[PDB]
RNA sequence: GACCUGGCGGUGCUUCAUAUCCCUCUAGAGGAGCCUGUUCUGUAAUCGAUAAACCCCGAUCAACCUCACCACCUCUUGCUCAGCCUAUAUACCGCCAUCUUCAGCAAACCCUGAUGAAGGCUACAAAGUAAGCGCAAGUACCCACGUAAAGACGUUAGGUCAAGGUGUAGCCCAUGAGGUGGCAAGAAAUGGGCUACAUUUUCUACCCCAGAAAACUACGAUAGCCCUUAUGAAACUUAAGGGUCGAAGGUGGAUUUAGC
RNA sequence: UUUAAGAACGUGUUUAUUU
């Protein structure tokens, strides 16, 4: 059986996000994708530089944002800048998220020398598709 | 930090060959012609074979960046088939997608 | 670079601003092994001699 | 494109949970992004080496680590002049005796540029990441220390010694030094002699007819050295001119006047300087009207440059100004003023547009139409600044005077997210004006839907610290309100919480009443509203009793009535 | 669930945006239609996607959201149907007026449409069905039909009935043209594998052919190419009238032949009566054949073929 | 008790706005600021497509919500001074040959990074054609030969392609030269060619 | 800003590669990617240097996410002063 | 390496092996089972080894009506922190360990005589509070099933009353 | 002793299989040579897959490197707030094979069997209602066709601890690390594939109206031997080309694969 | 009524405001 990317059906109490609830052969049909930048385009190089970089972030604001990210990242790439979108909890008091965005957002430009911007929404419990 | 040793022993294999790329660039000039003399071009035979063996480019091999893999590597992301796919498969790289037709 | 990466985010665990869940699940059970006696030996006076 | 009025400033994220309500989050949450920013440099600088790896094409060197520490190891020479470009106070001095002490021949524009290093922060290390009273000056300092073992002093020596005792609150000693450099037969800079000006008013509090012409001596020394004055020469003469409010009035204009004889501009610093020292705490203020008035007329239609420091300080004053003169047409032009090209930039820090939007907004309700001062809440608030307590209320003394009390049910709303939820004068002139006169159904139904939330927040209240306390004026019109609206059930709940609080209620209160009992014909009901005014002994009870009596009770309730009082 | 008064605040939502909207784009909010929603939302939130149900949507609430059965009974209890208990009260008090009007009869004495299919006749009904049960409803409508059914009969069921397009198999004739010289003639295209071919059919000619500027024969140099160009002119006996003027590229041998056919078929569609050109469809004369090459698959030495198997 | 969050902004807005103002650059969809009821995602058996409160689809489209019509028409406006106006003379592109023999050709590349380079972007093109220079017949025929496959005879068109040095304005210089040396050599007449 | 252009759509390209679909051997069983690149090109005509300094710059900086651009630039010049005539 | 890393619950789904071939079937004893623990319970964002004081995330940002800036705790005051974050710990864990006294039926490890408490609410506002149930038998069946084979099901026993001639059983 | 469920039956009846069971069509495999894998043997000298569901499989790839093997030598807080290709795939995640060239899995309620394991249909209707998953529907390629993709719950403790990660156990002057050099062969058997045994052929021109060749100088090696070149620091060894050589083979046993 | 057709080691697969 076939297992990439796929949420294994369950008595029906376990809750799923939409991007969580699509298996692969939906990435271009039902699903866009969670970083967008030139590297994989015909003629266009360093698609092997923006990948590691992505992989970090991920993982960077995982750490960063302990048990607050309600859903995966979005990693969009205009010319210089980089703009971080992510989808937080309301748990967290605000004075400890503006102190974040200002560290997070300090301490990228000086590791990857570009301008880097992130941006916040909160939700109030984890958005659900469906019920698997 | 890195992923094994087999990937550390890599690394230095790019970098020695970094150092000695221009000196050994020189010396193949008098080895690859018929114009200079044959005395001359034996000494150049000696001079680059006595450099340290991990300053030659053949013995560099292009491993994955996340797992130190040897084969099964795409040259293009400089990942595993393994790693690509679990990559492309959760919507993390741009513009891939599977095929079908 | 891995040694960027690993000390970078190794200086940031320490400082309290990176979480690394990895670290926490081998860190525990580390020192479970303590408590049962699976302890790592010291160098040179191992085991063996 | 134009400022967006439903939003909050840029800086701040654009989301409901994250957006700054009041007007403590607005800076104590800009505060924490700045201390973010803080620790991650604090990160860069102790650990350069990680950050080190630049991919940029081109270069950017504003994303670089910063390198605070002396590289060159050796005494020399050049090896102190980068501990001098460093502002490494202790290291310099200390390594400048071991230079000194070796022999070494130091040259004068080297023993110059440490003094500017001294006499500035006064022997003291500048303020870093991480390791008001009195005179900060010292006697026991390396200033003086390191300024007797020079073997030759010029102009600048003394020039950048001066200057640092008088920013040091050292007045005394500057002038003392001062003596020394016409022994000299020395000149002094524009700079020097601008410090000297502040050290001879603030050194004694004598009166202004001796400070006068002490002043006039300086400027006459200005002249007899060829030293031409500049505008912070002129700045500071009204800068300390503002003790003697009354007096130097005149003396004031002769300066302003001397200004535009030598060609110079007055900036906004200048006219700041003015029309505080003009302004006084007096009821006519016939002069401070006359003054700002011509002030304006120059300033009209003016694109402004940074000159002096304090020129954000005019607009806040001006304002402050109109507001005590309550003239409306004069405050369009102040702030006609700061649109116009980039002088907008000008208004200064937060506290500083804090309070000039709130005695400029606060004139506006009192003064215009109602129509035009509802379109300006709508630009100002929560765009440009969050308004404090006091701004309702004067929004709301408007609505009452223009009879639009049907507006009242949102200046409550707009109040609760701005912070203002739980102020206890706010929720005080809420509802009395709602409840002074009765008004029709669809009106009358309205203010009981927001008394109902305006009760809602006596309920639930943050601080648990002391009691929960209804206000008797409170309790008073809550009731009164959901009579008139029709929710007779809940206006005979509150009745237990007036004897509860001892608080009293108000005969009108209780009058009203009748009509609600009348309309059931429940007896019952009726000898309810007699049984609560009877426990607080008011005289109204007793009359009322009778006529109750007369229109509706049980002849059981009469006779009981009397005897409970 | 959504309740009416959910659906009445969306209402609300939809009518204050669909005036923003046209505020962003510089329309008038009166005069902008359902159309000009659905061009202004994919200029601005442009999605690629295949799925046209999974892109960006702003639409009317009684479009999205399912259509819900009313409350069936009061606040006493009762319901407001005397077949409610059956569970089917719209499915039955439906057959039970149908068979009401079978009784009445028996006491006083195509193309376009088709039947209502079953998903469309639980919409009209708000009712979940069985396929039996939709055979049973479709018998009576039919033998409603066979008797003298009345004016106000027909109407009912005219209500479960729904028209149909019919297609017409019938070739699109070209626009004769005419050149500098005067000469009539016809142009059409063809297209047989990759080969793809533009012809030129003069109305009157010799019989001669060009492709790409080379006689037939010399470019044809195998029999049953040339036998491929031969059939169009032969099945309607018009040898020797026409000169032709075609250019094909790419393909092969054998595949720029069918797409020339192909070609002077269509064009010699103009020059020929509507019996002719039915003929010619039917001879299979003006069908481009989509037999095209498979492709090869993994795990496959082709495009069918199996790798050789081993049982042990 | 727990900080509850704000109602959002798009209830305070009006329809007669200035929605430039709102959105004036490019940035995320932000559902507490965009005043539409818009909806994405593919719906369940008997469901709605998800809202956009919380909606993670609708962050990875590149909205053009700065970019409307009124906007564009706004910016332009604002962005005719900068510009200069085309000669009037050189209508068709026959008079822009005429007065302009030599064609320029030069590629630039705009891709996300922190790097801004390309290899690609040192190539520099020069085409002109033979009849625009004053050349004999020897001259032509010589100059034909040294070309060799730089000359397309069907247009009578030169093409010279630099990408020898790393900056474009040095290929540059190089075309132009390249052109010079051969106009003159192919003038010049030496005394080999005399045995052809 | 009064310029002419015209707008057409080049072909698409897709580039295609097949990897195993196992960590570990069933050789058959493999998995099809692709990345599809369409193209679309803007032949502008008759500007001059500061015009186009200022529409490039307009449409590179609202260039979206995922979207890349070959810019051609065809300069008009004219002959040299050593190729008048011939110095020989 | 850090890009070798990876999640919690990708941790802890490997280490349990609750989803396994050995669970199918009975092979595998329950003596020793692994139980999960969370990781991130007691854990302070902003808090270090290095005891460093972050304004705004780990301490107050203003104290005194000042901003306070980048202070470090000392090594006496920071280990006396790690010492305390042990109590809560080993407490924390130990009230798990503690097993309540469950008032036994029949016998220690039988169901029959047990109590299961009131039967559930229905939903137009029906209670049975005044009822006590007890279970009677629990018994283990199986049927064969052509994929799985043996396909385990429990069958139980339950009697209520309200103690007033109220009774009742069922499976 | 009597039953429930399932499985199995060289168990019955009936209807079917569509490249599928039989008959029937087309080209092949099994014979020879070569390439390549595996098994045995051999060697001081890896591991893993290994009925269907292994055998040009992990490898879209091994002259050193890769490399984990062998011999010899060398280092000890060691590139890592160490390390281990050490044991365990019968502890696991992860990614998969297989039935699947299937259509069923099943929560939550009701009812039957005297309230047993269990079972639950008849449309002129006799107790079943059913979320959800899958199928289907949609989408991709040139459509409505077809091909892809998809394909649940589970079955084979199926594959992989040597992608990486990891539980348990074990090593810590060594089961770790580094260097130099070296083995990867063939008595033998076998799987898969390539080229051939020729005349619908061979060579040349041409890219389909030609001329020659045609059985011991024919057809026929991508083999051997020699030489040269390309890559590389390094090639009797890898590849390409030339020369030389002219072998088996004369359409292939039982059996066997694929294809609408 | 209708040819023949053998065999498959032993265990283990379910609970608790400037001033
Ligand atoms: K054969
Ligand atoms: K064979
Ligand atoms: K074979
Ligand atoms: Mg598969
Ligand atoms: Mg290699
Ligand atoms: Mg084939
Ligand atoms: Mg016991
Ligand atoms: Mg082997
Ligand atoms: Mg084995
Ligand atoms: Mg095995
Ligand atoms: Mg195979
Ligand atoms: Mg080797
Ligand atoms: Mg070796
Ligand atoms: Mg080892
Ligand atoms: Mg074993
Ligand atoms: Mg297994
Ligand atoms: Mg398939
Ligand atoms: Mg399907
Ligand atoms: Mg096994
Ligand atoms: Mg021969
Ligand atoms: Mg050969
Ligand atoms: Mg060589
Ligand atoms: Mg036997
Ligand atoms: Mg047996």
């Amino acid at each position: 059986k076939n297992r990439a990317a796929r949420v294994r059906v369950s008595k029906g109490d376990k809750p799923v996000t939409y991007e969580e609830a699509h298996a692969p052969h939906y990435i271009a049909h039902r699903k866009g994708w969670l970083s967008l930048h030139t590297g994989n385009l015909d003629g266009e190089d360093h698609a092997a530089e923006r990948t590691v970089e992505d992989v970090f972030l991920r993982k960077f604001m995982w750490g960063t944002f302990p048990g607050c990210l309600a859903d995966q990242l979005v990693l969009k790439r205009r010319g210089n800048q980089l703009e971080i979108c992510a989808v937080v909890l309301r748990q967290l008091s605000p004075h400890k998220y503006y102190f974040l965005v200002g560290y997070s957002e300090t301490l990228l430009s000086y590791f990857y020398k570009c301008p880097v911007r992130l941006h916040l929404q909160t939700v109030p419990s984890k958005v659900v598709y469906k019920y698997l | 930090h890195y992923v094994d040793w087999r990937m550390w022993r890599d690394v230095k294999r790019r970098k020695m060959a970094y150092e000695y790329a221009d000196e050994r660039l020189r010396i193949n000039s008098l080895r690859k012609n018929t114009i200079l003399p044959k005395i001359l071009q034996d000494v150049a035979d000696e001079e680059i074979a006595a450099l340290p063996r991990d300053s030659c480019p053949v013995r560099i091999r292009n491993r994955c960046v996340m797992t130190s893999r040897p084969r099964g590597v795409k040259r293009r992301w400089r990942l595993s088939r393994i790693v690509f796919r679990h990559l492309a498969d959760h919507g993390q790289l741009s513009g891939i997608q599977r095929a079908t037709w | 670079n891995h040694h960027t990466y690993a000390e970078l985010m190794q200086t940031l665990r320490f400082l309290g601003l990176y979480r690394d869940e990895h670290q926490d699940f081998m860190d525990e059970q580390k020192r479970l092994k303590k408590l049962r006696g699976k302890e790592k030996p010291k160098k040179g006076e191992g085991k063996r001699a | 494109v134009n400022r967006d009025t439903t939003a909050v400033p840029y800086v701040f994220q654009d989301d409901p949970y994250l957006m700054p309500a009041s007007s403590l989050e607005s800076r104590s949450f800009l505060l924490a992004k700045k201390s973010g920013e803080n620790v991650a440099k604090f990160i860069i600088n102790s650990y350069p080496k990680y950050f080190q790896k630049d991919i940029a094409e081109p270069h950017i060197p504003c994303l670089m680590p910063e390198y605070f520490e002396p590289q060159i190891k050796d005494i020399s020479e050049a090896a102190l002049k980068e501990r001098i470009e460093l502002r490494k106070v202790k290291a310099s001095v200390d390594m400048f005796d071991q230079l000194l002490q070796a022999g070494t021949t130091v040259s004068l524009e080297t023993t110059n540029s440490l003094l500017d290093l001294l006499c500035y922060y006064g022997d003291q290390e500048p303020s870093t990441d991480y390791h008001q009273f009195g005179v900060t000056w010292r006697a026991k300092n390396n200033a003086e220390r390191i300024f007797s073992l020079m073997p030759e002093k010029n102009e600048h020596s003394y020039c950048t010694m001066i200057r640092g005792m008088v920013k040091h609150r050292a007045y005394e000693q500057a002038l003392n030094l001062y003596t020394e450099l016409l022994n000299n037969r020395l000149h002094a800079d524009v700079y020097t002699f601008n410090a000297l000006i502040e050290a001879t008013v603030c050194a004694i509090n004598e009166k202004f007819e001796e400070k006068w012409s002490k002043i006039l001596e300086l400027l006459r020394h200005m002249v007899a050295q060829k030293v031409k004055p500049n505008l912070q020469t002129f700045n500071t003469i009204l800068k300390c001119l503002r003790r003697f409010h009354v007096f130097a009035r005149s003396p004031a204009l002769q300066v302003l006047r001397e200004m535009k004889a030598i060609g110079i501009e007055p900036s906004l610093a200048t006219y700041h300087h003015i029309i505080r020292l003009f302004d006084q705490p007096g009821d006519p203020l016939k002069r401070s009207s006359f003054i700002i008035y011509d002030i304006m007329n120059e300033l009209m239609g003016k694109r402004f440059s940074p000159k002096d420091p304090d020129d954000d300080k005019f607009f806040q004053s001006a304002m402050s100004i109109c507001s005590s003169l309550r003239d409306l047409e004069l405050a369009y032009q102040v702030h006609g003023l700061l649109k116009t090209g980039d002088n907008w930039k000008f208004i200064g820090p937060d506290q500083h547009r804090n309070f000039y939007y709130s005695k400029f907004f606060d004139l506006i309700c009192l003064m215009e139409q109602i129509d035009v001062t509802l379109k300006w809440y709508e630009d100002l608030i929560p765009s440009a600044y969050f308004p404090h307590s006091q701004t309702m209320i004067h929004l709301l003394q408007a609505l009452d005077v223009a009879n639009r009390l049907e507006v009242i049910p949102k200046i409550w709303k707009d109040s609760k997210e701005y912070g203002h939820t739980f102020r206890s004068d706010l929720r005080e002139e809420i509802l009395m004006l709602m409840a002074r006169d009765k008004h029709p159904p669809e009106l009358q139904v309205a203010f009981a839907d927001c008394a109902a939330d305006i009760k809602s927040a006596y309920e639930s209240q943050p601080i648990r610290q002391t009691a929960q306390d209804w206000p008797a004026t409170s309790l008073n019109c809550i009731a009164i309100l959901f009579l008139r609206a029709g929710r007779t059930q809940e206006a005979w709940k509150m009745l237990g919480l007036f004897r509860k609080h001892n608080k009293i209620p108000r005969s009108e209160l209780l009058n009203e009443l009748m009509d609600s009992a009348k309309v059931s014909n429940s007896p019952s009901q009726a000898i309810e509203v007699v049984e609560l005014a009877s426990a607080f002994s008011l005289p109204i009870c007793e009359g009322l009793t009778q006529r109750v009596m007369s229109d509706f009770a049980i002849n059981q309730e009469q006779k009981e009535a009397l005897s409970n009082l | 669930t959504y309740t009416e008064d959910f659906i009445k605040k969306q209402i609300e939502e939809f009518n204050i945006g669909k005036r923003h909207l046209a505020n962003m784009m510089g329309e008038d909010p009166e005069t902008f239609t359902q159309e000009d929603i659905d061009r202004a939302i994919a200029y601005l939130f442009p999605s690629g996607l295949f799925e046209k149900r999974a892109r960006p949507v702003m639409k009317h609430p009684e479009q999205i959201f399912p259509r819900q059965r009313a409350i069936q009974w009061g606040e006493d209890g009762r319901p407001f149907h005397y077949l409610f208990y059956t569970g089917k009260q719209s499915y039955y008090s439906l057959m039970h007026d149908v068979y009401g009007m079978l009784l009445n009869l028996e006491k006083h004495q195509v193309i376009g449409s088709r039947w209502l299919i079953k998903e469309e006749l639980e919409e009209m009904l708000v009712e979940k069905l069985s396929d039996l049960d939709y055979m049973q409803f479709i018998r009576l409508l039919e033998k409603l039909l066979t008797s003298q059914c009345g004016a106000a009969e027909e109407e009912f069921v005219q209500r479960f009935r729904r028209s149909v397009t019919l297609e017409s198999k019938k070739q699109l004739i070209e626009p004769v043209q005419y050149d500098e010289q005067g000469m009539a003639f016809s142009k059409s295209e063809g297209k047989r594998k990759t080969a793809k071919a533009e012809a030129i059919v003069y109305k009157h000619g010799s019989g001669r052919i060009k492709v790409n500027g080379i006689d037939y024969q010399l470019y044809f140099p195998i029999t049953q190419d040339r036998e491929q160009l031969m059939f169009p002119f032969h099945f309607v006996d018009r040898l020797g009238k026409h000169d032709v003027t075609c250019t094909v590229s790419g393909g092969g041998r054998s595949a720029q032949a069918g797409a020339i056919r192909l070609a002077m078929a269509k064009a010699l569609c103009s020059f020929v009566t509507e019996d002719e050109v039915e003929w010619m469809r039917q001879a299979g004369l003006l069908t481009t054949d989509p037999r095209v090459r498979e492709r090869k698959k993994p795990g496959q030495e082709g495009a069918r073929r199996k790798f050789t198997w081993k049982k042990r | 008790p727990r900080r509850k969050a704000l109602p959002p902004r798009t209830e305070k807005m009006a329809v007669d706005q200035d929605w430039p103002s709102v959105y004036p650059v490019a940035a995320p969809f932000k559902p507490s600021a965009v005043p539409l009821p818009v909806r994405m995602g593919y719906p369940v058996k008997k469901g709605v497509p998800m809202a956009k409160e919380g909606n993670l689809e609708l962050l990875k489209i590149p909205n053009f919500l700065h970019l409307t019509p009124v906007a564009i028409k706004k910016h332009c406006e604002a962005l005719k001074d900068f510009c200069t106006e085309w000669p009037a003379a050189l209508d068709s592109d026959e008079k822009c040959e005429k007065h302009f023999p030599i064609e320029i050709d030069s590629t630039d590349y705009v891709s996300s990074g922190p790097s801004v380079r390309n290899p690609r972007a040192r190539v520099v093109v020069l085409r002109v054609k033979l009849s625009s220079l004053n050349l004999d017949d020897h001259a032509k025929k010589k100059l034909i030969k040294l070309v060799g496959e730089r000359y397309c005879k069907t247009t009578d068109v030169l093409t010279i392609k630099t990408d020898r040095c790393p900056l474009r304005r040095q290929n540059y210089d190089y075309a132009v030269y390249l052109l010079t040396v051969l106009y003159h050599e192919s003038w010049n007449t030496e005394e080999w060619e005399k045995s052809k | 800003l009064g310029i002419s252009i015209k707008v057409h759509e080049p072909p698409r390209k897709i580039e295609r590669f097949t990897l195993l679909q196992s960590v570990h051997i069933y050789k058959k069983h493999r998995v099809q990617y692709e990345m599809r690149t369409l193209y679309r090109c803007l032949e502008l005509e008759h500007l001059t240097g500061s015009t186009a300094d200022v529409y490039l710059e307009y449409i590179q900086r609202n260039l979206p996410e995922g979207v890349a651009m070959e810019v051609t630039k065809t300069q008009l010049e004219q002959l040299p002063e050593h190729i008048k005539e011939p110095i020989w | 390496s850090f890009f070798t890393k990876l999640t919690a619950d990708e941790l802890w789904k490997g280490a349990l092996a609750e989803t396994g071939a050995g669970a199918k079937k009975g092979r595998g004893k329950r003596t020793k089972k692994k139980k999960r623990k969370d990781l991130n319970r007691g854990q302070i964002i902003g808090e270090g080894r290095y005891g460093f004081l972050w304004p705004g995330l780990n301490v107050p940002l203003m104290k005194n009506g000042a901003v306070q800036t980048i202070a470090q705790r000392s090594k006496e005051e920071q280990e006396k922190v790690e010492a305390d974050m042990i109590q809560q710990r080993e407490e924390w864990d130990r009230k798990k360990k503690m097993k309540v006294k469950r008032e036994r039926g029949w016998s220690g490890n039988s169901w029959g005589g047990i109590s299961l408490g009131p039967p559930d609410p229905g939903p137009c506002g029906e209670t049975y509070e005044d009822f006590d149930t007890r279970i009677l038998e629990v018994r283990n069946v199986f049927t064969m099933t052509a994929k799985e084979g043996r396909k385990k099901s429990i069958r139980v026993l339950v009697a209520v009353g309200n103690g007033k001639g109220a009774a009742g059983f069922s499976i």
